[PDB]
């Protein structure tokens, strides 16, 4: 999933792709392995950052791609809010209705 | 070490955050890998710049 | 900083107590990057003396 | 032979069961959470070859030994992780003066101790007394 | 003299040799082959 990042100029200057790995719930594909059963397990092993807590709850249930997923892609869709600097010098603004003692 | 020569700084660096910097000058460093040849061997072999 | 200086609180230590601060102040350095994995303690703190 | 070590979480995770071996019913929970349905013998069949004691329950070696085989290591590194294995009689990765002696007695490459403690200076590089890894695959390299 | 060092044994490590060749490498070659450079550029 990619993500482009504007900038405090009003202009585009750094992109943002990130990355995930879905291995062990798609088609099995192999190309040169000793055993079937030996690239699948070699496959789920990298799997870890999946089978964790982001979704712990598949092995206790069924059909979970249906969730899995949304699981997955909502935490790539937050990346808006850390694009908000947009690469520039943000200055703490004070929040609203608090006026500075000075 | 191996350049033996000075050089021209082709790009500017600028700080972003709040950062703590370890320096070393060039001719101490040298003296002392030159010193500790045993160490510089694998000093060579294992230190990569990242630019 | 207040009114304290660095320099003049490490001269104040002799030699092995300074080594030790010098190490210290910049362990994380040593213990973080793999290529001072390969240290000795003489020219860990020959070089800790420079940083 | 130590890089196996980080598989441990990989099997708990696979094994669900709890029971120390891999159970029917969470074979077919993973199977079911996964999705695909094959055939129940081909599982019956890809697990009774896969577990080395056959009854239906699967251990660490039969991990062990697919991985081994599928792994397919580099000429170098097998041939210095044999010679590591091989000069290391305690098995607990380090080397030794004494242990440098008694395998130079058994080889018949005897060396005067003198020889002996010179060469090993040549391969320590922290001087404590201690031999590692990194320090015989520096000297190897030249 | 400090640049100058002797080299020695401890009865402890003699002593555990001792106990080992009492209860006693022909495929080596490679590294048989590396101990005898090793001793050629000594020498």
């Amino acid at each position: 999933k990619i993500a482009p990042i504007r900038n405090e100029q009003d202009k585009v200057v750094l992109f943002l792709c990130t990355f995930s790995d879905i291995t062990a719930f798609k088609q099995p594909i192999e190309d040169d392995s000793c055993k079937g059963w030996g690239k699948f397990a070699r496959l789920t092993r990298a799997l870890t950052s999946s089978r964790g807590v982001l979704q712990q709850l598949a092995p206790s249930v069924q059909k979970g791609e249906n969730v899995h997923k949304h699981s997955r892609l909502a935490e790539v869709l937050q990346l808006g809010s850390d694009i908000l600097p947009q690469y520039k010098q943000e200055a703490p603004k004070t929040p609203p209705h608090i006026i500075l003692h000075y | 070490w191996k350049e033996a020569t000075l050089a021209q700084s082709c790009a500017n660096v600028r700080a972003l955050t709040y950062c703590d910097l370890h320096v070393i000058k060039r001719d101490a460093l040298q003296k002392v890998l030159e010193f500790y040849t045993a160490f510089s061997h694998s000093f060579s072999r294992n230190l990569i710049l990242t630019y | 900083s207040r009114g304290i200086d660095t320099e003049k609180v490490l001269q104040i230590c002799p030699k092995d107590m300074r080594a030790d601060i010098c190490v210290h102040l910049n362990r994380k350095v040593f213990k973080e990057h793999p290529a001072f994995r390969l240290a000795s303690d003489g020219c860990l703190r020959a070089l800790a003396m420079e940083f | 032979e130590e890089q196996i070590a980080e598989f441990k979480e990989a099997f708990s995770l696979f094994d669900k069961d709890g029971d120390g071996t891999i159970t029917t019913k969470e074979l077919g929970t993973v199977m079911r959470s996964l999705g695909q349905n094959p055939t129940e013998a081909e599982l019956q069949d890809m697990i009774n070859e896969v577990d080395a004691d056959g009854n239906g329950t699967i251990d660490f070696p039969e991990f062990l030994t697919m991985m081994a085989r599928k792994m397919k290591d580099t000429d170098s590194e097998e041939e210095i992780r044999e010679a590591f294995r091989v000069f290391d009689k305690d098995g607990n990765g380090y080397i030794s003066a004494a242990e440098l002696r008694h395998v130079m007695t058994n080889l018949g490459e005897k060396l005067t101790d003198e020889e002996v403690d010179e060469m090993i200076r040549e391969a320590d590089i922290d001087g404590d007394g201690q031999v590692n890894y990194e320090e015989f695959v520096q000297m190897m390299t030249a | 003299n400090l640049r100058k060092r002797i080299v020695f044994r401890k009865i402890s490590d003699v002593k555990r040799e001792e106990e080992e060749r009492m209860k006693r490498l022909p495929p080596d070659h490679p590294v048989r082959r590396l101990f005898q450079r090793f001793r050629q550029q000594k020498e």
